[PDB]
């Protein structure tokens, strides 16, 4: 997820790739769990890189 | 007559009535939603521009039944799903039925407040919300 070394990079260009998860309802104790068991990946990720 | 005769399970009612079902195979679904939107839409104009006498003045009205045709479809789309992630979370002393009632009542709540918004199959939401239904309810039934 990262530029190669050597690579000519133009103003505007990417520099380095990150995902932000997305905003939903959660719970500590249970989320936690559950994700660990079911439901990985299955939430939204926006662009801030 | 008088005769006695053996009473049946309820299980095998659930799985009669469901047997008529029929899967979309998850690519006609975004036009089944696309059914109901028109029709809430079909809903708001119907009850905003209402001097308008036209021919017209009957379409909407069908566009309202056919989103509450579709939606009556679309329900019975996912209940083989339901009952699958109901009965995968069992043995908990829970009778089957009351787990999957409650898997029904989230499905319900769900599709209901579901748009497609450039989204994945649909059955991945439903079954997140119906396994959050169901723990929810076995974790307050203690």
């Amino acid at each position: 997820g990262i530029v190669r070394i050597g690579a000519e990079v133009r103003d505007g260009d990417i520099l380095v790739g990150k995902v932000t998860p997305k905003g939903e309802t959660e719970l500590t104790p249970e989320e936690r769990l559950l994700r660990a068991i079911f439901g990985e990946k299955a939430r939204e990720v926006r662009d801030t890189s | 007559l008088d005769a006695q005769s053996p009473a049946a399970d309820l299980v095998r009612v659930y799985l009669n009535g469901i047997g008529k079902t029929a899967l979309l195979n998850a690519a006609g679904e975004v036009e089944l939603a696309k059914r109901i939107e028109a029709g809430l839409y079909a809903e708001h104009l119907l009850e905003t521009r209402k001097r308008l006498g036209e021919n017209r003045k009957r379409d909407l009205a069908a566009v309202v039944r056919d989103g509450e045709a579709a939606r009556r479809h679309l329900l019975e789309a996912n209940l083989r799903l339901v009952v699958s992630l109901a009965k995968r979370y069992t043995g908990r002393g829970m009778p089957l039925l009351d787990l999957i009632q409650e898997g029904n009542l989230g499905l319900i709540r769900a599709m209901e407040k579901f748009d497609y918004t450039k989204g994945f199959k649909f059955s991945t939401y439903a079954t997140w919300w119906i396994r959050q239904a169901i723990t929810r309810g076995m974790a307050d039934q203690s």
